[PDB]
């Protein structure tokens, strides 16, 4: 019943898509809806919600960030990628209890 | 715009109860909603404690409900987290965040405060 | 209110010829009935959903199915305007009565 | 009486007003109606048997 993010330190360059795999053991998809949230953080910095539902535009950031997948697997797709995206990104389910932390993978720049 | 502030005693002489204060200015307090307490350890991992609405609905961890108290202050309607024992070494950060119901949309977030369990 | 099993009730509800369903209940009761409807395919297409203020938010908002059309009162919480209008009307009534 | 309500269409778990009830009529907004089952075309609930 473990929830993970893959990978902790991935190769991220400029212009392509960046794939972050949020693996949630539980069956997220409820009545045709998978309750995903992706947000950014820095150590000691107030977190800010980056994207919600993985397919609905968040006011302030273009389509560079998106989310695909279903059920057990989900994918944060950063297409394209910029340089300042280096942060601790967290994927969070929202279906029901338990509210379970994601992997919180840190984006490193090559 | 809508602003929020979190504060607390943080550290005083030991064997005491922290009363972390969270309030919001520029917006109505008790219309709808979710209010979540969030705890993070310097190991970069998160976890959940509890949510309170204006609906009056409350929800907490079964294993953590022992020494957590959510109390009201009406002059501005700010909510207080009472928890026993404060120290220095177990430096963790705490957040109070109002958010869209269902743990779905994390509208706001906390700034983080130093709370310890040791 | 507060019933633990009305799945069969929604079954004879779906047995009806119409495909329009409307609700008026409490937040927790609405959450439970939404869970029952979602788990019984009662939130599908055609079944248009109109609900009242008491169930467009609160506990039921999590289990609220997609396509919910809700209603609300504009400025239903801004108490300053409410009390100002109430003061105006009560003062007018008192003046007119004592005159 | 004559309370002016507003109607909210659940657009992907969001609060969007798609019409105002003026106390005698519901004047809609430009936003389309999101129906259950993920549809934007109007279903008519009188299906025969
Ligand atoms: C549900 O209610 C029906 C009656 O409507 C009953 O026959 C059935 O045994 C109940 N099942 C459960 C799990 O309560
Ligand atoms: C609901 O509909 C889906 C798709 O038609 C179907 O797979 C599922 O079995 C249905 N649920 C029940 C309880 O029959
Ligand atoms: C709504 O409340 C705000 C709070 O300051 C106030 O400024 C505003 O005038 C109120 N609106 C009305 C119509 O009274």
């Amino acid at each position: 019943i473990v929830l993970t993010q893959s990978p902790a330190s991935l190769a991220v360059s400029l212009g392509q898509r960046a794939t972050i795999s949020c693996k949630a053991s539980q069956s997220v998809d409820y009545d045709g809806n998978s309750y995903m949230n992706w947000y950014q953080q820095k150590p000691g910095q107030p977190p800010k919600l980056l994207i919600y539902a993985a397919s609905n535009l968040e006011s302030g950031i273009p389509a560079r960030f998106s989310g695909s997948g279903s059920g057990t697997d989900f994918t944060l797709n950063i297409h394209p990628v910029e340089e300042e995206d280096a942060a601790t990104y967290y994927c969070q389910q929202g279906n029901e209890d338990p509210p379970t932390f994601g992997g919180g993978t840190k984006l490193e720049i090559k | 715009d809508v602003q929020l502030q979190e504060s607390g005693p943080g550290l005083v002489k030991p064997s005491q109860s922290l009363s972390l204060t969270c309030t919001v200015t520029g917006y109505s307090i008790t219309s709808d909603y979710a209010w979540n307490w969030i705890r993070q350890f310097p190991g970069n991992k998160l976890e959940w404690m509890g949510y309170i609405s204006y609906s009056g609905s409350t929800g907490y961890n079964p294993s953590l409900k022992s020494r957590i108290s959510i109390t009201r202050d009406t002059s501005k309607n700010q909510f207080f987290l009472q928890l026993n024992s404060v120290t220095t070494e177990d430096t963790a950060t705490y957040y109070c965040a109002r958010l869209y119901y269902g743990f779905y949309g994390m509208d706001y977030w906390g700034q983080g405060t130093s709370v310890t369990v040791s | 209110p507060g019933t633990k099993n009305v799945t069969a009730l929604l079954m004879e509800a779906r047995e009806l010829e119409a495909r329009v369903i409307i609700l008026s209940a409490s937040e927790d009761d609405a959450a439970t009935v939404y869970r029952a409807a979602a788990m019984l395919n009662m939130t599908g297409s055609g079944y248009v959903w109109l609900v009242g203020e008491r169930e467009i938010s609160g506990n039921a908002l999590r289990y609220a199915p997609d396509g919910i059309i809700g209603l609300q009162l504009i400025n239903g919480k801004n108490e300053s305007a409410h009390i100002s209008d109430a003061v105006g009307v009560v003062a007018q009534a008192v003046h007119e009565l004592l005159e | 009486k004559f309370a002016n309500y507003s109607i909210m269409n659940l657009q992907n778990r969001k609060l969007v007003q798609v019409g105002i009830y003026n106390g005698t009529h519901v004047i809609p907004n430009d936003r389309k109606i999101i129906w259950p089952g993920g549809e934007t075309e109007k279903p008519r609930g009188y299906q025969m048997s």
